[PDB]
């Protein structure tokens, strides 16, 4: 499982710009994709969203009309088509899997990125504490707030925590808010109830350093804290 | 001017 | 010479001596005063469609809210019961099928039939599709049935007369039972995982040992093939189902027959017995086309299910107690509560 | 002789279906009556449930 | 109504796009039953159409079979023969040498034992069968050697082959007790003969057009 | 004026039948070979066919009681352009579809493998609107020009105006002369030459294959397949000729008379069409063995 992308540059503005994001070592036809892009020192938001079999397409307010998500299934590519970029738009541009059935684990599986230079209502999800000082070995936590209340009518809170190494992807830690993805240790762990949680880490390490970011998916668009940085 | 409309 | 057949008979005359020395009374002497059960009326909750052909078997998850399924057209579907959604659709290599186990930490599924292969499917992969993960080769005869006692451990049935425990890492087979005459058809592991039942074509359940392999018991009380069987959640009973149109408890303590569930207007065979989380209902699919339940401790019909156009092939109850899955040959899936 | 291994071996099998210990069927009803009895109220088809507990509307 | 239940519903609503456009690939190949008493020429037939269950898939004059090979498995066929029933026609082979052949206990007896069984069938009340009639060519071994009286003590007729062969053939159609709802096609085979596939290709179409025309009520 | 009494009411008899006979006939079809069975390409053209007569006899109650008052119009004039739009729909819809399941039920006997390899559900109800869509064509007419008009006694009754079209009064008649033509010459040439010349051709290329092949061992084949062609004649060749005759003659009729038993007869002969509404489950769906079986295990 693999997902490389291409495309990036330095564009001028008002130009336009198609990033490719091909696939590897996995179905991809079975996989709903997403675009999540990461300003410079700036947290994650979410771009567009294409399902599998093209059915069901969904963009940010941001980005809507002006770009444009797609996908070739034989070819195991997938594209977002750039048109009037502006100077909000300089972003890394990560390719995200997300596979939706019962028990699945969406946002699995982020791509490298891409560095795209430019050269010049909505669930509010308040992550608090932007920085937390921190020695190995001791626990810590990680508190998230959300606008609304993320659990549903069919008992599943959507809440999606990821982590983001210093110069590396962002990988999904807990999915639903209480279920640990696999390749995670079991030092993490999430609880919450609806519009308050926390993620608290058992011992912590020298790998679990980074910034941790919050996430909803009750509703689309799917926003994103602001982060939150560990040091040690 | 009387065609009663035949049904076809 | 010809004195070990002569003796195998006074052994059998044993065996019998000591099963009248314990029949002092009836099962259904003790519950006379017992309070019979109302006509339970199970509606249908959720028909699941999309099979094409015959569903052969179904198989409850440990979770009591996936089932897979198994159909003639080649399919192996996994149905989250809730919504009506196919979570999954397998192909097979053989459209054959004839049965298929659920996983009990949900991450496998099983399958086999006429092409005398169980075949192990991979939910979990880090890829989006089911993978086979092994195919246990080794059984030549049609496979009747299969149940997972671990994610390493699965036991099977087959029509050569035999049962086979296997290990699914090494893709061998590391118990063989081989006490059957006739064509073995259905198991039912235990609770505990230590022991299991198989019913085969010479009317005859035995109770197998998985650690020593050894054929502990034997009832021999039907008339003709035992078509299904399934364990009280006691772990000390089960129950039989054949074509005598007779569904009938044994004992694993008292070593023999408790009761008989027949009906005169039944003379149709018995493919399907599961029982309820207490054991108190006893399910039993028919060839009438309905699905009869029996209060398994008074031998009185409690009631029927009469959703389905054709053959009631597959039943099983969940693990809370909540639904019955009714899988028949006219490609439906009912659920009923 | 290809008779007298299925003979043997099915002499040997009757004898531990023969020596296996036995309780009366009394105790044996008895106790399938008092399983049936401790968790009949966790039972969701030996009596209606409510269409608030109910998953299956 | 949550956006990962509507993408779940939208995973379920491509599944069964699937299974209807498999289904659709299932219904244009028309399933054969192949059966016979042994070897009594399956793997001949096999040949010309060119550890359990063997199907063989080929393709004649646009129209595709899948061909089932169920005598490699031997069980209780009770057991599994209502698996065929929806199986367009039923593929029986019987070795004509197998007259004077006595087995360890009528060789063609044991045939006429399974033809009835599987014609008489109350999964087969409707299936047609092609009978197979193999090995013509050990006439210049057998009928001159020993006649037809060994098996049919019954029969007195003519030791010619086209009467002695039509004595068998009609020994097998009296089998049939339902001679109102299939018909049984019989054709002769050498084991050197390029006409096999053309009479199943014959045979089915037939079937294909009674079965379309149950289905209307013109029969 | 002695036997036309009986010439009057013999329409209202025989679509108070078909009235009372279609609704539960049709319906029938709707409820079984639309729920209770499975989807073939055979229980589609079936469905299509009894919706094309059910919601037609739905009609029969408003038409019934315009005939008995002598084409006085008692409703309003939405409920004028609605049910003439429904009716000439599925009175299109009935004949259409009577065609297709002869084409189908001849490319399967004829062309045997072409139908296993070809035909299919999913390629049934794409080419099924075909039928439909042919009907909405030719039932502009009616959209565009059937309007209640009041006469000065103040009966109201549903014909066609060619005066807002036209403009001129006397050239107005010019375009009334013109359509009406038009209306009667499809309903010949297509609503009635062109579905017979498929009903009578294919069912008999269906009767001549299966006798030359030998498939008939009773006299059920023959007897349905003569129900067929004879019902689709019988019901329709009365009211398809007065309608022609009529259309030969509209000058003689409207401008000076002189043709009254074109007049007399179209009650009576489109009573006798529409009789074929009633008459299509029983010849196209109670006759097969499969149907019925899922009929008496539904009730
Ligand atoms: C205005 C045209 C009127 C006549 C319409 C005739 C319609 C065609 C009837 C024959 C259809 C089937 C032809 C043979 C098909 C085959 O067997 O391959
Ligand atoms: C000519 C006007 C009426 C036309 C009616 C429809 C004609 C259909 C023509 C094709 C019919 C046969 C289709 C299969 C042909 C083949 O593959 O042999």
């Amino acid at each position: 499982v693999q997902l490389v992308e291409s495309g990036g540059g330095l564009v001028q503005p008002g130009g336009s710009r198609k990033l490719s994001c091909s696939a590897s070592g996995f179905a991809f036809s079975s996989f709903g994709m997403h675009w999540v892009r990461q300003a410079p020192e700036k947290g994650l938001e979410w771009v567009a969203y294409i399902s599998s079999g093209s059915g069901t397409i969904y963009y940010a307010d941001t980005v809507k009309g002006r770009f444009t998500i797609s996908r070739d299934d034989p070819k195991n590519t997938l594209f977002l088509q750039m048109t009037s970029l502006r100077s909000e738009d300089t972003a890394m541009y990560y390719c995200v899997r997300s596979i939706y059935y019962y028990g699945s684990s969406p946002f699995d599986f982020w791509g490298q990125g891409t560095t795209l230079t430019v050269s010049s209502s909505d669930i509010v999800m308040t992550q608090a504490t932007s920085s937390v000082p921190v020695t190995p070995g001791e626990s810590v936590s990680i508190s998230c707030r959300s606008s609304k209340s993320l659990l549903h009518s069919n008992g599943n809170t959507y809440l999606y925590w990821f982590l983001q190494r210093p110069g590396q992807s962002p990988q999904l830690l807990i999915y639903r808010m209480s279920n640990l993805a696999s390749g995670v240790p079991e030092r993490f762990s999430g609880s919450g109830s609806g519009t308050a949680f926390t993620l608290t880490i058992s011992r912590l390490e020298a790998e679990d350093v980074g910034v941790y970011y919050c996430m909803q998916h009750l509703e689309y668009p799917l926003t994103f804290g602001a982060g939150t940085k560990l040091e040690l | 001017q009387k065609f009663t409309s035949w049904f076809x | 010479l010809d004195e070990l057949r002569q003796e195998a008979e006074q052994l059998k005359n044993q065996i019998r001596d000591a099963r009248k020395a314990c029949a002092d009374a009836t099962l259904s002497q003790i519950t006379n005063n017992i309070d019979p059960v109302g006509r339970i009326q199970m509606r249908t909750r959720r028909t699941l469609r999309g099979h094409l052909a015959k569903i052969y078997a179904m198989h409850w998850g440990t979770d009591s809210r996936l089932l897979v399924s198994a159909s003639q057209d080649g399919k192996l579907i996994i149905w989250d019961s809730y919504t009506t959604n196919k979570v999954h659709a397998i192909p097979l290599r053989s459209s054959w099928v004839m049965t298929c186990a659920y996983a009990p930490s949900g991450n496998y599924v099983a399958c086999g039939g006429l092409d005398n292969i169980c075949s192990i499917y991979n939910l979990k992969t880090r890829e989006g599709n089911v993978r086979v993960s092994r195919e246990l080769a080794g059984h030549t005869g049609y496979l009747s049935c299969c149940r997972f006692l671990d994610d390493n451990q699965i036991v099977t049935s087959s029509g050569d007369t035999t049962c086979a425990l296997w290990d699914i890492e090494t893709g061998q087979q590391t118990t063989t039972f081989t006490g059957h005459t006739g064509d073995v058809m259905s198991l039912s592991l235990a609770p505990d995982t230590r022991l299991f039942v198989s019913g085969a074509c010479d009317a005859s359940a035995k109770l197998w040992d998985v650690r020593e392999g050894m054929c502990r018991q034997t009832f021999t009380g039907h008339e003709s093939d035992i078509n299904a069987i399934c364990f009280f959640p006691n772990g000390n009973a089960f129950a039989t189902g054949s074509d005598d149109a007779t569904c009938r408890l044994f004992d694993l303590r008292a070593d023999q027959e408790l009761m008989t569930y027949s009906h005169d207007n039944i003379i149709c065979g018995i493919t399907s017995v599961s029982f309820s989380k207490s054991g108190r209902l006893l399910l039993a699919g028919y060839d009438d086309f309905n699905c009869n339940v029996w209060d398994a401790l008074k031998a009185d019909r409690a009631g029927v299910l009469a959703g389905h156009d054709n053959r009631v092939s597959c039943l099983g109850v969940t693990d809370d107690g909540m639904a019955v899955a009714t899988g028949s040959w006219d490609s439906f899936l009912k659920i009923w509560n | 002789t290809a008779s007298i291994a299925q003979a043997r071996k099915l002499v040997e099998q009757l004898k531990m279906e023969a020596n296996i210990d036995r309780i009366k069927v009394s105790k044996a009803a008895a106790d399938l009556m008092a399983y049936c009895e401790a968790h009949a109220k966790e039972d969701p088809l030996l009596t209606p449930v409510p269409a608030s507990e109910n998953p299956f509307r | 109504l949550s956006a990962e239940d509507k993408a779940a519903v939208e995973r379920s609503k491509m599944i069964d796009r699937n299974l209807r456009e498999d289904g659709e690939k299932a219904a244009r190949e028309v399933k054969l039953l192949l059966l016979g008493a042994g070897e009594s020429g399956k793997s001949t037939i096999v040949k010309q159409m060119k550890t359990g269950i063997v199907e063989t898939h080929f393709t004649f004059k646009d129209l595709h079979f899948k061909m089932f090979d169920v005598g490699a498995q031997r069980s209780e066929r009770k057991k599994w023969i209502h698996c065929f029933e929806g199986v367009t026609a039923i593929i029986f082979c019987v070795a004509l040498s197998d007259y004077d052949l006595v087995l360890a206990e009528n060789r063609m007896h044991e045939s006429m034992k399974l033809f009835d069984s599987i014609c008489n069938n109350k999964w087969f009340t409707d299936t047609s069968i092609i009978l197979f009639l193999n090995k013509k060519d050990l006439f210049e071994e057998k009928i001159k050697k020993s006649p037809l009286t060994i098996c049919y003590p019954e029969y007195a007729g003519s030791n010619t082959y086209e009467e002695a062969a039509a004595y068998i053939q009609c020994q097998f159609e009296d089998l049939n007790k339902r001679k109102d709802t299939k018909e049984i096609y019989t054709h002769f085979t050498c084991s050197t003969d390029t006409k096999n596939v053309q009479f199943v290709f014959d045979a089915v179409t037939d079937v294909i057009i009674k079965n379309n025309l149950k289905d209307c009520g013109l029969f | 004026s002695a036997g036309y009494t009986v010439l009057r009411i013999l329409p209202l008899v025989v679509l108070g039948v078909t009235f009372v006979l279609g609704v539960l006939g049709n319906g029938l079809v709707i409820w079984v070979a639309g729920f209770r069975m499975t989807r073939t390409v055979t229980t589609i053209c079936y469905l299509n066919l009894a919706l094309a007569d059910f919601s037609f006899t739905a009609t029969l109650p408003f038409l019934i009681v315009s005939m008995a008052m002598g084409e006085k119009w008692p409703f309003g004039w939405f409920l004028c352009k609605l049910i003439h739009i429904v009716v000439d729909i599925n009175l299109f819809g009935s004949v259409f579809l009577i065609g297709f399941i002869a084409l189908d039920r001849c490319i399967c006997v004829l062309h045997p493998v072409w139908a296993q390899n070809h035909r299919t559900v999913s390629l049934a109800m794409k080419v099924i609107v075909g039928p439909w869509i042919l009907a909405l064509v030719l039932t502009l007419p009616v959209f565009l020009f059937l309007t209640t008009v009041t006469i000065p006694n103040g009966d109201t009754y549903c014909t066609f105006n060619f005066a807002s079209w036209g403009g001129t009064p006397e050239e107005r008649l010019k375009v009334a002369i013109t359509m009406l033509t038009a209306r009667g010459i499809i309903r010949f040439v297509i609503g009635f030459s062109l579905p017979m010349s498929i009903v009578a051709i294919c069912y008999g290329l269906i009767a001549a294959k299966i006798h030359k092949k030998g498939m008939i061992k009773s006299s059920r084949p023959l007897r349905v397949l003569t129900a067929v062609v004879a019902s689709f004649f019988i019901c329709w060749f009365p009211f398809q000729l007065v309608a022609l005759l009529g259309t030969v003659w509209l000058k003689e009729m409207l401008f000076y008379g002189k043709y009254k038993i074109i007049d007399i007869l179209v009650n009576p002969t489109s009573s006798l069409a529409f009789f074929n509404s009633c008459l299509n489950p029983m010849l196209y769906v109670f006759v097969g063995q499969d149907f019925r079986e899922r009929l008496i295990h539904s009730l």
